[PDB]
RNA sequence: CCUCCGAACGGUAAGAGCCUAGCAUGUAGAA
C-alpha cells in the first residue's frame, strides 16, 4: 500500500506514527490528489524535493476538508520515520524556511520534550515570513517565530492535535533544561 | 503471590500502547476477549476514587499480564464518624471558598481534547508535584 | 526477487485530453478508448484519481517488478541532496 | 385501473391494485408530507433527479421515478441552457458579447447538488462593468462594483417543498456556497446562478449583473417557464399521475 | 409434494427427542438435548 | 437428490455461487 | 400513480445473468472480462462433449 | 525591512517572555490573592464593602417558560468559553411550544400525544404533594 | 428562535435552539457546546452537500425542526 | 453535615411506617411522596 | 520520586538520596527505552534488575552496614525504594542472592515449580545457557 | 423553596420510602470471590500505583477494547475518539450505515467509558496543575449531577434516566443547603459523594447485566454462543 | 360513524366527558393508521391540512371532533409575478393559535 | 412440518436450488421443535399442494445443517427464503431485513401472495420483488 | 410557581462493470 508505515519504523508515542495525525484527516490526505501525485514512493531523499517546492503552510481548508501539501509532507515523512539527524539537518536549513518548519513540525509531532524545546526554542530567532492557508482558502503572513510558539503553547497547529509536551518549568525544576536564554 | 513493582504493569502498557504493533498480534485476542469484566474494572476504579482532602491515593491494583486490562483490588473502607467529619470539614472549606472567591472559573469540558490519547502517567503527570487538597486548617 | 519502489519521475498526463471527443466505435481498442489506459496492465480506468489509485497500487508496481518498500535514504544523501539544490539555485 | 377492475386477477393482483389511490393521494400531498420538518431524519437523493426523500415513502418514491423516466432531469436542465444560450446569442451586438458558449459539463451535472460548474460562457468583447451580487429580482444595483471580461450562467434546478421552496434564498445560498469555495470551478469571479423550482414552478438568479443583462434574463426566464418542451413534458407527467 | 412415510417417522422421532415439553418422563429444557 | 449423501470434496455455501448479506453488525461475526 | 412499464430486460445465456435491453448495457456486457471467460468456457465445453460423445 | 522586522520580532520576543513569566508567576499571584482574600475575611470588614460582582463565566438570560413548554439545557461542554452564542435567551419557544395548552382539552395537554413513547409523569406542580394550610 | 435537530446516526444526536439569522458558524459552536466536539471540527451535511460556515442559517431554508447530518473533520 | 433534633418527635407521620401507610391507602401527606394505588381493581367512588 | 508522603524524610537522607536519585534516573531512563530490536520479555529485564539493586542497595544499609535507622529504612520501605517482600525473602537461608519474587511465585510456572534460575548450579548441566525467561539472571540460587 | 426543590424532596424521599419497603435480607450463598480467583492465576499481577495512573490504564484500555472490537469487523470508515465517541469519518452509504449498527451493549459500553474517562480527566486536569482543588471538586460535582447532558447512555438503557433525575434532585437539595447567606448562584460546590454514590449503584446493577452482553459478544466474535397446544 | 354519533346524541356527547376523550383518542389514531400507511416512520408535526381538506380539493376530508391545531407555519404560501416573488399568509399578525 | 421434505446436508440443499428452473424453490432455516418453526410450517404445509405448478417447498435443520448460518444470517428461530434459478430473490417485507421472513405467518393467504409475487417477479430477472402487503406494523388496534 | 430534555430499528433499488484498498492474515512441520 502507498501509505502503509515502512516495516522498519519505531512505535512513537506508544502508536503507528501516521496515527499522530487525526484519522478523518489522515483519511483525507489519503485520498487528495498531491498525495497520490507528487507524495508516492517518496523517500527522505526526495521529501527534501518536495520541501523546498512549498509556497505555504497550513493544515486542511474548505468546506471540504482539503489537505494542503504541508500536511502532507508531514504525513509521509511520519509515515517513513527518517532518522533523528535527518531533522536536525532539516531544521538546522537556514535558506529555505519551510523546509525548516517541516522539520520543526515533524520534531514536534515526533520529538519528546527534551528534544522539542532543545531543537525549535533556537528559531524563535527567525523572523522570516511566511504564508499560511486558512480554513477558507485564504493566505495570510505569519513569522516563523510565531509558527514556533504555536508548536510549543497550542494544543492544535495545522490542525493536528499535537502530542502533549511537559511544561518548561516542569523540565527546568527537574535540571534536565537550562533557563531559556533568549537574544536579548 | 506477592507484589511487584510500579514500573512492570507501567511498561507492559507503554510497550503495548494502542495495540497496532505486528509484534503484538497474540495479545490481541486475551485484549478484546477482557472486555466481559471491563465494566467490572469501571466499577472498581470508581469507587476508590481519591476524596477531597487527599492529593494522591496509591490503591492495589491487580492487573492482567499483558497489559489487558487493571483492577483496582481495593474496597474503600472508612471509619463512619471520621468520613462524615472530613466531608462536613469540606462542606465549609467549599462554602467559605465560593463565598470568597470573586470569579468561580468552572472547569471546561471535555477535559482533554477528543482528538488527544490518553496521557503518559510517567511522563505529564509522575513528575509533577501536585497542587493543595481542599483541607480545613484544625 | 523484486526491486524497491522507484518514485516516478515523470508527470502524469491527467489533465491532457480534456474536451478532446472521443468516437468510440465496436473496432475501437482500449488504448484509445475513452479514460486512462495502464498500457503496462492493460486496463482501463476512467477517472484521473482512480488512475492515481491503479498506479499506486500493488499490482501496477508488482508488473513493473516493484514492491511495497522504499529506500531508506541517509544522512550524506540529504546533505547531498541539499548542496545540490543550493549549487541548482 | 378501471379496466382492471374486472380481469381475473389473483388476490396478489389486486391487492396491488387497490394501491393506485393511495399512491396518487401520496404523490398529491408530496411537498408536504415529504418535507424533512415532517419526517425528521437523513434525507436521500434519487439517483436520477434532484428530489430528496426525507423518509422512505415507497407510495411516492415509484410516483416520481415514474415522471422523472428517461432522464427527464438532465434534459429539462438542457433544454433550459439551450434556450438561455440561444436568448444570449440573440441578444450579442447590444449585450457586447463576442461568444456565447456552452461548457462541456459532467452529463450528470444537473443532479449534483454538492457543487456545480458553469453552464453557459459569455465572453465580453471589451470589458463589462459588473455589479455586486443581487437577486434577479431586486431593482437598484449600481454597475460600479468591477470590471470582468468572462461572465458564466449557472442553472440550478431543484424540487421544493412546502416548508423550503423561496427559490430567491436557495440561489443567494448557492451562489454564495459555490462561488467562495474551493471546490467548484468557474472562468471568472463574477456570474449568476439561476435556479429553478420544478414543483412549484419558481425561478430566480442571484449573481453578478452587467448591463443589458438583468432584464434580458427577466424576460427570457419569463417565457421559458411558460414555454418548454421538457417543463411541458414534466408538467403533463404530473398531470397525468395526479388524474 | 410430501415426504414419504419414512420422512415422517423419522421427523417426528427427532421432534420427539429433542422435545421433553410435550414426551418423556424428565421435563428437561426446550430445545436442548437429552437431559 | 433427496436421500443421497454428499460428495467428499464439496464446499455446499459456494459450490454453486452464492453471497451473503451482512444486515447488521451485531449478529454474526461478519 | 398510472400505468407502470418495465424496462426490456434480456439474459445473458453465457453470462447466466440479466441485462438491459439497450446499446449501452449490452455492448459494456460484450466487452466485459467475465463475458469473454464465459463464451471462452462454453466454447471448450462444447469441443470437450463432442469429442466425449 | 530589515529594521523594521528586527522591531518587530524584538517586541515579541519581549511579549513572549513576559507572557512566559507571567505563566511561571501566575500561581504565586493567584496564591498571593487567595491569602488577601483571606486576610480581609479575616480582620478587613463583615459585608459592608462588597467589591464583589460574582462574574459569571457564560450568564445566560432563563426567561419564562410557557405552561407545558419543552425543557431544553444550553449545553454542557463549552462554557468556559465567554462566547456570545452562550449569552441568549434558550428558553424562547419552539416546535411544539406556540400553541396555547391552556386551551386544549386535558387529554391533549400532555406531551408526545399520540406517540408511544409516553410516562404517567405529568409536569411538575401535581407531582407536589405539599399544601399551603398544613404545618 | 428555531430548533434543529442535528444528528448523528451512530449516535450524538442533539437539539439546538438557534436563530434563524445564525450563520452556521453559530449553530456549529451551539451543537459544540452540547456535543463536546469543536466547533471548527463539526459538519454539518445533508446527505452529501455541506453546509458552509459563512451562510445564514435562513439562506439554507434550515427551518424549526429540521434534522441536520452531523460529521467530523 | 447533622441534625439538631435530639428526638424523633420531629418525624411524627413522616417516619418510614407513616409513609408505608399512606402508600397503603393511595393517600399523600404534604410534603410525602406520591405512589400508585396498592388495590385497584376495588374503585373508591363505588361507594356510592 | 518527586512524589513523597507530603513530609520530610528522617535522618540519614541526605547520606543516601544522591545513590537512590541516579537509580531513579536510571529506572526511568529503563522505562522509556524503546522495544524494537530485543524480544517481547527482555524489555521488561531491566526494570527487575533495577529493582533488585534498588532493594539491594537499602538492604545493603540496614543488615550488613548498619548505616541507616530504623526510621529511615521504614520510611525507604513506605516510598517504594525497598521492597518489603523481596526483603522478607532475602531474610531466609538459601534465598540471599533471589532476583525477583516471581522466580519463586510457585503456580506462576505451569507444574506448580520455580524458575529454571532457582536450581543451584551444583546440580546443573555444566555448561549449559541459564536466561530466565521472567527477568533474565544467570541463576540466583546460593 | 421553589417548586422543583419540594419535588425533589418528595422523590427523594419516595426512593427512600421504596428501598425501606422492598428491602429483603440477603440470601446464604457461597462466598465467591472474582479478584482471588484472578490473582490465583498466573495471568494477573498485584502492584500499587496511582488512582490517576491506573485510571488513565483503564480508559486507555477500555478504548483499545472498543477500538478492536471495531477493527475486527472491518469498519475502517468508523472513528473510535478518545472521548469515546463513534465518529463517521466520511458521508456512509446505506450499506455502511447498516453495517455499522452496533447493538445496546457495545453502545452502553462505550457510555460508562465515557463517564469513565471524564472523571478521570478532570482528575488528571486537576494532578497537572491546570485546575486546581477547589474546581476539581466543583466539576466533579457537575459531572456526576449531569451525565443526562455528559454522557448518553440513557438511550440504550433508558431506566437508568431513573438515577439522572436522582442526581439531578440531590443537587437541588445540596444547592438550596449550599447557596443560603453569602453564598449565591453559580460554580463552587463540590460536594459530589450524593451523586458518586448514585453513579456507584447503578454500577452495582449494570456490571453483570453488560458483562452478560458483553461476553455474548465477544462470544459471538470468536464463533461461540455464551395457539402453541394444537 | 363521527357524524352518525354526533348527531343521534347532539347534546350528551358535550356532557359526557368520556366521550369528548375518546374523540380525540379515535380521531388521533385513525390519524396514525394514515401516517403510518403512508411511511413506517412516526412522522413529528405532520400538518392536518392533508387529512381536514374536502376530497374535491384532494384531501381525505375527515370530520373533526378533536382539537386539531394548525401552525401558523402552515397557513404562508407565495407566488410568481413579474416582479418577482410575492409572499402571502392568512394568519398574519399577533394571532390566536387557529 | 413432518409432511414436508426435509434436506440433510448442505449438498442437498444446493441441488434442490438447483434442480428447479421453473418454480420458486421455498426454503424454511429452523428447527422442526421451535415454536415458530411449527406456527410456520402449518401454514406451509397447508399451501404446499396448492402451490406445486411454480413452488416447492423444503425444510432445513440448521443444526443438523450448519453451512447456510454465516452465510445467509441464519440466527432467528424461523428463517423463510425464496430461490428462484440459483438466484436468492430478496422481498421488499417492509420489515428492513428485504432477505428472509424470519417471523410467522398467520395466514395461509398471505405466503401464497408472496409466493406468487416472487415467482411473477423472479421470472422478469428481479433480485428484490415487492410484497403486496407492508409489514412494518401488526395493524392490531 | 409549572424546568421530564430519550434513543435505535421498522429508510438496502436490483444489476453491470473496472480499479485500488482497509483488511490482516502470513512465526508450523521437514528433509
Amino acid at each position: 500500500m502507498a501509505n502503509r508505515t515502512v516495516k522498519d519504523a519505531h512505535s512513537i508515542h506508544g502508536t503507528n506514527p501516521q496515527y499522530l495525525v487525526e484519522k478523518i484527516i489522515r483519511t483525507r490526505i489519503y485520498e487528495s490528489k498531491y498525495w497520490k501525485e507528487e507524495c508516492f514512493g517518496l523517500t527522505a531523499e526526495l521529501v527534501v524535493d518536495k520541501a523546498m517546492e512549498l509556497r505555504f503552510v497550513g493544515g486542511v481548508y474548505g468546506g471540504n476538508i482539503k489537505p494542503t501539501p504541508f500536511l502532507c509532507l508531514t504525513l509521509k515523512m511520519l509515515q517513513i520515520q527518517p532518522e533523528k539527524d535527518i531533522i536536525v539537518e532539516f531544521i538546522k536549513n537556514e535558506d529555505f524556511k519551510y523546509v525548516r518548519m517541516l522539520g520543526a513540525l515533524y520534531m514536534r509531532l515526533t520529538g519528546t520534550a527534551i528534544d522539542c524545546y532543545k531543537y525549535l526554542e533556537p528559531l524563535y530567532n527567525d523572523y522570516r515570513k511566511i504564508k499560511s492557508q486558512n480554513r477558507n482558502g485564504e493566505f495570510e503572513l505569519m513569522h516563523v517565530d510565531e509558527f514556533i510558539d504555536e508548536l510549543l503553547h497550542s494544543e492544535r497547529v495545522c490542525d493536528i492535535i499535537l502530542p502533549r509536551l511537559q511544561k518548561r518549568y516542569v523540565l527546568e525544576e527537574a535540571e534536565q533544561l537550562e533557563p531559556r536564554v533568549s537574544a536579548l | 503471590k506477592e507484589d511487584m513493582p510500579p514500573e512492570h504493569v507501567r511498561k507492559i502498557i507503554r510497550d503495548h500502547g494502542d495495540m497496532t504493533n505486528r509484534k503484538f498480534r497474540h495479545d490481541k485476542r486475551v485484549y478484546l476477549g477482557a472486555l466481559k469484566y471491563m465494566p467490572h474494572a469501571v466499577l472498581k476504579l470508581l469507587e476508590n476514587m481519591p476524596m477531597p482532602w487527599e492529593q494522591i491515593r496509591d490503591v492495589p491494583v491487580l492487573y492482567h499480564i499483558t497489559g489487558a486490562i487493571s483492577f483496582v483490588n481495593e474496597i474503600p473502607w472508612v471509619i463512619e464518624p471520621v468520613y462524615i467529619s472530613q466531608w462536613g470539614s469540606m462542606w465549609i472549606m467549599m462554602r467559605r471558598e465560593k463565598r470568597d472567591r470573586r470569579h468561580f472559573k468552572r472547569m471546561r469540558f471535555p477535559p482533554f481534547d477528543d482528538e488527544e490519547p490518553p496521557l503518559d502517567y510517567a511522563d505529564n503527570i509522575l513528575d509533577v508535584e501536585p497542587l493543595e487538597a481542599i483541607q480545613l486548617e484544625l | 526477487k523484486r526491486e524497491l519502489l522507484r518514485h516516478r519521475d515523470y508527470k502524469v498526463d491527467l489533465e491532457s485530453k480534456l474536451g478532446k471527443t472521443i468516437v468510440i466505435t465496436k473496432t475501437t481498442p482500449q488504448s484509445e478508448m475513452g479514460g486512462y489506459y495502464c498500457n503496462v496492465c492493460d486496463c482501463v480506468v476512467k477517472d484521473s484519481i482512480n488512475f492515481l489509485d491503479h498506479i499506486n497500487g500493488k499490482k501496477h508496481q508488482r508488473n513493473l517488478g516493484m514492491s511495497m518498500r522504499v529506500e531508506r535514504s541517509t544522512l550524506d544523501q540529504v546533505k547531498k541532496r541539499f548542496e545540490v539544490n543550493k549549487k541548482k539555485m | 385501473e378501471e379496466s382492471m377492475k374486472w380481469k381475473k386477477l389473483t388476490n396478489a393482483q389486486r391487492s396491488g391494485l387497490n394501491q393506485i389511490p393511495n399512491r396518487r393521494f401520496t404523490l398529491w400531498w408530496s411537498p408536504t408530507i415529504n418535507r424533512a420538518n415532517v419526517y425528521v431524519g437523513f434525507q436521500v437523493q434519487l439517483d436520477l433527479t434532484g428530489i430528496f426523500m426525507h423518509g422512505k415513502i415507497p407510495t411516492l418514491k415509484i410516483s416520481l421515478i415514474q415522471i422523472f423516466r428517461a432522464h427527464l432531469w438532465q434534459k429539462i436542465h438542457e433544454s433550459i441552457v439551450m434556450d438561455l444560450c440561444q436568448v444570449f446569442d440573440q441578444e450579442l451586438d447590444a449585450l457586447e458579447i463576442e461568444t456565447v458558449q456552452k461548457e462541456t459539463i459532467h452529463p450528470r451535472k444537473s443532479y449534483k447538488m454538492n457543487s456545480s460548474c458553469a453552464d453557459i460562457l459569455l465572453f465580453a468583447s471589451y470589458k463589462w462593468n459588473v455589479s455586486r451580487p443581487s437577486l434577479l429580482a431586486d431593482s437598484k444595483d449600481v454597475m460600479d462594483s468591477t470590471t470582468t471580461q468572462k461572465y458564466w450562467i449557472d442553472i440550478q434546478l431543484r424540487w421544493g417543498d412546502y416548508d423550503s421552496h423561496d427559490i430567491e434564498r436557495y440561489a443567494r445560498a448557492k451562489f454564495l456556497d459555490y462561488t467562495t469555495d474551493n471546490m467548484s470551478i468557474y472562468p471568472s469571479p463574477t456570474g449568476v446562478l439561476i435556479a429553478i423550482d420544478l414543483a412549484y414552478n419558481l425561478h430566480s438568479a442571484y449573481g453578478n449583473w452587467f448591463p443589458g443583462s438583468k432584464p434580458l434574463i427577466q424576460q427570457a426566464m419569463a417565457k421559458i417557464m411558460k414555454a418548454n418542451p421538457a417543463l411541458y413534458v414534466l408538467r403533463e407527467r404530473i398531470r397525468k399521475g395526479l388524474q | 409434494v410430501y415426504a414419504p412415510g419414512l420422512d415422517i417417522e423419522s421427523s417426528l422421532k427427532q421432534l420427539a427427542e429433542r422435545r421433553t415439553d410435550i414426551f418423556g418422563v424428565e421435563e428437561t429444557a426446550i430445545g436442548k438435548k437429552i437431559g | 437428490f433427496l436421500g443421497m449423501p454428499a460428495p467428499l470434496g464439496y464446499v455446499p455455501g459456494l459450490g454453486r455461487g452464492a453471497t451473503g448479506f451482512t444486515t447488521r453488525s451485531d449478529i454474526g461475526p461478519a | 400513480a398510472d400505468y407502470w412499464k418495465s424496462q426490456p430486460k434480456k439474459f445473458c445465456d453465457y453470462c447466466k445473468c440479466w441485462i438491459a435491453d439497450n446499446r449501452p448495457s449490452v455492448e459494456f456486457h460484450e466487452r466485459g472480462k467475465n463475458h469473454k471467460e464465459n463464451v471462452a468456457k462454453r466454447i471448450s465445453e462444447i469441443k470437450q462433449k463432442s469429442l466425449d460423445k | 525591512n530589515d529594521e523594521e522586522e528586527y522591531e518587530a520580532w524584538k517586541v515579541r520576543e519581549l511579549k513572549r517572555i513576559k507572557r512566559d513569566r507571567e505563566d511561571r508567576e501566575a500561581l504565586e499571584k493567584e496564591k498571593a490573592e487567595i491569602e488577601r482574600m483571606r486576610n480581609l475575611t479575616e480582620e478587613e470588614r463583615r459585608a459592608e464593602l462588597r467589591a464583589n460582582g460574582k462574574v459569571i463565566t457564560n450568564k445566560a438570560v432563563k426567561g419564562k417558560y410557557k405552561f407545558l413548554q419543552k425543557y431544553y439545557h444550553r449545553g454542557a461542554f463549552f462554557m468556559d468559553e465567554d462566547e456570545e452564542v452562550y449569552k441568549r435567551d434558550f428558553s424562547a419557544p419552539t416546535l411544539e411550544d406556540h400553541f396555547n395548552k391552556t386551551i386544549l382539552p386535558k387529554v391533549m395537554q400532555v406531551k408526545n400525544f399520540g406517540r408511544s413513547g409516553r410516562t404517567k409523569y405529568t409536569h411538575l406542580v401535581d407531582q407536589d404533594t405539599t399544601s399551603f394550610d398544613s404545618a | 428562535m428555531i430548533e434543529v435537530v442535528c444528528n448523528d446516526r451512530l449516535g450524538k444526536k442533539v437539539r439546538v435552539k438557534c436563530n434563524t439569522d445564525d450563520t452556521i458558524g453559530d449553530l456549529k459552536k451551539l451543537i459544540a457546546a452540547q456535543t463536546g466536539t469543536r466547533w471548527n471540527k463539526i459538519v454539518l451535511k445533508k446527505w452529501y452537500t455541506i453546509f458552509k460556515d459563512h451562510v445564514s442559517l435562513g439562506d439554507y431554508e434550515i427551518h424549526d425542526g429540521m434534522n441536520l447530518e452531523l460529521y467530523y473533520q | 453535615l447533622l441534625t439538631d433534633l435530639v428526638d424523633d418527635n420531629y418525624f411524627y407521620l413522616f417516619d418510614l411506617k407513616a409513609f408505608f401507610t399512606s402508600k397503603a391507602l393511595n393517600m399523600a401527606i404534604p410534603g410525602g411522596p406520591k405512589f400508585e394505588p396498592l388495590v385497584r381493581d376495588i374503585n373508591l367512588q363505588d361507594e356510592d | 520520586k518527586v512524589k513523597r508522603s507530603r513530609k520530610a524524610p528522617p535522618d540519614g537522607w541526605e547520606l543516601i538520596e544522591p545513590t537512590l536519585d541516579e537509580l531513579d534516573q536510571k529506572m526511568r531512563e529503563a522505562e522509556t527505552e524503546p522495544h524494537e530490536g530485543k524480544r517481547k520479555v527482555e524489555s521488561l529485564w531491566p526494570i527487575f534488575r533495577i529493582h533488585h539493586q534498588k532493594t539491594r542497595y537499602i538492604f545493603d544499609l540496614f543488615y550488613k552496614r548498619k548505616a541507616i535507622s530504623r526510621e529511615l529504612y521504614e520510611y525507604c520501605i513506605k516510598e517504594g525504594y525497598a521492597d518489603k517482600n523481596l526483603i522478607a525473602k532475602w531474610k531466609k537461608q538459601g534465598y540471599e542472592n533471589l532476583c525477583c519474587l516471581r522466580c519463586i511465585q510457585t503456580r506462576d510456572t505451569n507444574f506448580g515449580t520455580n524458575c529454571i534460575c532457582r536450581v543451584p548450579k551444583s546440580k546443573l548441566e555444566v555448561g549449559r545457557i541459564i536466561e530466565c525467561t521472567h527477568c533474565g539472571c544467570r541463576g540466583c540460587s546460593g | 423553596q421553589p417548586v422543583k426543590v419540594r419535588v425533589s424532596y418528595q422523590k427523594l424521599l419516595k426512593y427512600y420510602v421504596l428501598n425501606a419497603l422492598k428491602h429483603r435480607p440477603p440470601k446464604a450463598q457461597k462466598k465467591r470471590y472474582l479478584f482471588r480467583s484472578f490473582k490465583a492465576t498466573k495471568f494477573f499481577q498485584s502492584t500499587k500505583l496511582d488512582w490517576v495512573e491506573v485510571g488513565l490504564q483503564v480508559c486507555r484500555q477500555g478504548y483499545n477494547m472498543l477500538n478492536l472490537l471495531i477493527h475486527r469487523k472491518n469498519l475502517n470508515y468508523l472513528h473510535l475518539d478518545y472521548n469515546f465517541n463513534l465518529k463517521p469519518v466520511k458521508t456512509l452509504t446505506t450499506k455502511e450505515r447498516k453495517k455499522s449498527r452496533f447493538g445496546n451493549a457495545f453502545h452502553l459500553c462505550r457510555e460508562v467509558l465515557r463517564l469513565t474517562k471524564l472523571v478521570v480527566d478532570s482528575h488528571v486536569q486537576y494532578r497537572l496543575g491546570n485546575v486546581d482543588a477547589f474546581q476539581l471538586a466543583d466539576g466533579l460535582q457537575y459531572i456526576f449531577a449531569h451525565v443526562g447532558q455528559l454522557t448518553g447512555m440513557y438511550r440504550y438503557k433508558y431506566k437508568l434516566m431513573r438515577q439522572i433525575r436522582m442526581c439531578k434532585d440531590l443537587k437541588h437539595l445540596i444547592y438550596y443547603r449550599f447557596n443560603t447567606g453569602p453564598v449565591g448562584k453559580g460554580p463552587g460546590c463540590g460536594f459530589w459523594a450524593a451523586g458518586w454514590r448514585v453513579w456507584l449503584f447503578f454500577m452495582r446493577g449494570i456490571t453483570p447485566l453488560l458483562e452478560r452482553w458483553l461476553g455474548n459478544l465477544l462470544a459471538r466474535q470468536f464463533e461461540g454462543r455464551h395457539s402453541h397446544f394444537d | 360513524a363521527l357524524i352518525g354519533l354526533m348527531t343521534y346524541f347532539r347534546e350528551a356527547v358535550v356532557n359526557t366527558q368520556e366521550l369528548l376523550d375518546l374523540l380525540v383518542k379515535c380521531e388521533n389514531k385513525i390519524q396514525t393508521r394514515i401516517k403510518i400507511g403512508l411511511n413506517s416512520k412516526m412522522p413529528s408535526r405532520f400538518p392536518p391540512v392533508v387529512f381536514y381538506t374536502p376530497k374535491e380539493l384532494g384531501g381525505l376530508g375527515m370530520l373533526s371532533m378533536g382539537h386539531v391545531l394548525i401552525p401558523q407555519s402552515d397557513l404562508r404560501w407565495s407566488k410568481q409575478t413579474d416582479v418577482g416573488i410575492t409572499h402571502f399568509r392568512s394568519g398574519m399578525s399577533h394571532e390566536e393559535d387557529q | 412440518s413432518y409432511m414436508l421434505p426435509h434436506l440433510h446436508n448442505g449438498w442437498q440443499v444446493d441441488q434442490a436450488i438447483l434442480s428447479e428452473e421453473d418454480r420458486v424453490v421455498v426454503i424454511r432455516f429452523g428447527h422442526d421443535w421451535d415454536p415458530t418453526c411449527m406456527k410456520m410450517d402449518e401454514v406451509l404445509y397447508s399451501i404446499a399442494e396448492k402451490v406445486k405448478n411454480f413452488a416447492v417447498i423444503y425444510l432445513v435443520d440448521i443444526t443438523e445443517v450448519p453451512d447456510f448460518n454465516k452465510m445467509y444470517e441464519l440466527y432467528d428461530p424461523c428463517t423463510v427464503m425464496f430461490f428462484f434459478r440459483n438466484k436468492h430473490i430478496m422481498i421488499d417485507l417492509g420489515t428492513g431485513n428485504n432477505n428472509k421472513i424470519n417471523w410467522a405467518m398467520e395466514d395461509k393467504q398471505e405466503m401464497v401472495d408472496i409466493i406468487e409475487t416472487v415467482y411473477r417477479g423472479a421470472r422478469k430477472g428481479r433480485g428484490l420483488v415487492v410484497s403486496p402487503k407492508d409489514y412494518s406494523t401488526k395493524y392490531r388496534y
